[PDB]
């Protein structure tokens, strides 16, 4: 997260770290058994680390749980990173407590101008902001006109832009898969951009509100 | 340069996803 601040510990209790040797993507706990992340973060088995604030220190709050199933959206497209959403089923349910709490799925799509929070342990492009401690940033959703003007012909219905066209504040590498939460609902998943925090290149996010049908039917299993 | 925000170690551009390149520090960006 570039241009943000260290989160109050456990203020984003849905935030998870996906780890396979080291932190490589974030995710969001949506109930005791399932995590939502980005489809490009796919690995066939991952360890999900919950209750984290500083990922390099054991603090006592952590739960580390292996995945049992990692399911990419059927229409994910790696060429253009379209439909970039994935579900991870935990091999055992998370214990919900002060440190670990799910985030609600959206009841409707949030309109442009809504203020949201994005968080993660990715690159901060700063000598003073430590990416091992969870960083937080407040970003507005941008209109489709601004988003498509920044990235001509690249923005699909499964994507939205959020951030600042002036640059300076953005998500960055190592934040993929993490939450964009707006008024207590998971509206976006960190997905892609041209660099990080560059003028005229706001971050692009997977639009969760159009995936409610697939998310809730898949979390039912078979 | 569509570059997904995943943290990925690289030695060459070909290690990275989409239009990410291997930056000097040994990671895609
Ligand atoms: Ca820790």
């Amino acid at each position: 997260i570039v241009g943000g601040y260290e989160c109050k510990p456990y203020s984003q209790p849905h935030q998870v770290s996906l780890n396979s040797g080291y932190h490589f993507c974030g995710g969001s706990l949506v109930n005791e058994n399932w995590v939502v992340s980005a489809a490009h973060c796919y690995k066939s088995r991952v360890e999900v680390r919950l209750g984290e604030h500083n990922i390099k220190v054991t603090e006592g709050s952590e739960q580390f749980i292996s995945s049992s199933r990692v399911i990419r959206h059927p229409n994910y497209s790696s060429y253009n990173i379209d439909n970039d959403i994935m579900l991870i089923k935990l091999s055992k349910p998370a214990t919900l407590n002060t440190y670990v709490q799910p985030v609600a799925l959206p009841t409707s799509c949030a309109p442009a101008g809504t203020m949201c929070t994005v968080s993660g342990w990715g690159n901060t492009m700063s000598s003073t902001a430590d990416s091992n401690k969870l960083q937080c940033l407040n970003i507005p959703i941008l209109s489709y006109s601004d988003c498509n003007n920044s990235y001509p012909g690249m923005i699909t219905n499964a994507m939205f832009c959020a951030g600042y066209l002036e640059g300076g504040k953005d998500s960055c590498q190592g934040d993929s898969g993490g939450p964009v939460v707006c008024n207590g609902e998971l509206q976006g998943v960190v997905s892609w951009g041209y660099g990080c925090a560059e003028p005229g290149n706001p971050g692009v996010y997977a639009k969760v509100c159009i995936f409610n049908d697939w998310l809730t039917s898949t979390m039912a299993s078979y | 340069r569509v570059c997904p925000k995943i943290l990925m170690e690289c030695k060459k551009d070909s290690d990275c996803l989409a239009e990410c390149i291997c930056l000097e520090h040994g990671y895609c960006g």
